[PDB]
């Protein structure tokens, strides 16, 4: 991810 | 294969001189700060009632700009001096202190790390600070000094050139994260230690830097469970102390020998505060 994401 | 007491000697031997640490919020729960999806404390019914679908929803986009309320109630009990740093927190600037410290990096936004007197360039607020912010329209930035009386008085800051609702600093969920966070293309490549504290890695970009140590580095996580790629991809010295966040560190302290050091830094550091 490039932006902040929920994995 | 190895033991916390094998990632001790491999310090006291000076094999490893670069220790890379990545921490989450599981640091700072003992310092009082309220994990806040869980219903028990009073910012939770602060936040009850408002719009909250969820309690995620205070670090998402659509829902800030329909209602940022829940969102300034949080940076408003995040207020620096609310809050001091425990022991996780000086076990890592006495870290920095001898000379270990490749970096720190952080998820958390309660700038805990900064007031234990870790350097800023020792640190990567990865999901942001509010020591700045920023117009949502004009994108204009301000130090977080400014928006300081609008927060602690429950207004919500608005900008003083075009009225735009100004947001703090913290990375959001879409949003990239802060330009220092580059940072890790060299640290992680250049660490012989890497130390987990207190996080579910539960989110990425910042989950997937556990990957970016080589082969030969051992990851030593002190958390309650194994939690992200250190579950699903386990490597050869990887190191998992299971339990409580500042009984692993005390543990570990110990082996190191710091233990009476950590305490007079503890003791005069909080009364300092
Ligand atoms: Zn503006």
């Amino acid at each position: 991810a490039r932006t902040k994401q929920t994995a | 294969k190895l033991s916390l007491q094998d990632v001790a000697e491999l310090i006291r031997a000076r094999a490893c001189q670069r220790v890379v640490v990545m921490v989450g919020a599981g640091i700072s729960t003992p310092s009082g700060i309220p994990d806040f999806r869980s219903p028990g404390s009073g910012l939770y019914s602060n936040l009850q009632q408002y719009d909250l679908p969820y309690p995620e929803a205070i670090f998402e986009l659509p829902f800030f700009f329909h209602n940022p309320k829940p969102f300034f109630t949080l940076a408003k009990e995040l207020y620096p001096g609310n809050y001091k740093p425990n022991v996780t927190h000086y076990f890592l600037r006495l870290l920095h202190d001898k000379g270990l410290l490749l970096r720190l990096y952080t998820q958390n936004i309660d700038g805990l790390e900064r007031v234990s007197g870790i350097p800023a360039s020792k640190l990567v607020e990865a999901h942001g600070t509010f020591a700045s912010a920023t117009c949502t329209v004009c994108q204009r930035p301000f130090p977080g000094e400014d928006i300081r009386a609008d927060v602690m008085a429950d207004r919500v800051p608005r900008c003083p050139v075009c009225t735009g609702v100004v947001k703090p600093d913290i990375v959001f969920f879409g949003e990239p994260l802060p330009q220092r966070f580059l940072l890790h293309v060299v640290d992680f490549p250049m660490a012989d230690l890497l130390l987990i504290l207190g996080t579910s890695l539960e989110v990425e970009p910042f989950a997937s830097l556990t990957e970016a140590v080589r082969s030969s580095v051992p990851r030593l996580l002190i958390n309650r469970d194994l939690v992200g790629p250190l579950a699903w991809h386990p490597r050869s010295r990887d190191v998992a102390q299971l339990g409580d966040v500042v009984h692993g560190v005390e543990s570990l302290v110990e082996l190191l020998g710091w233990t009476e050091e950590m305490r007079d830094l503890v003791q005069r550091e909080t009364g300092k505060l």
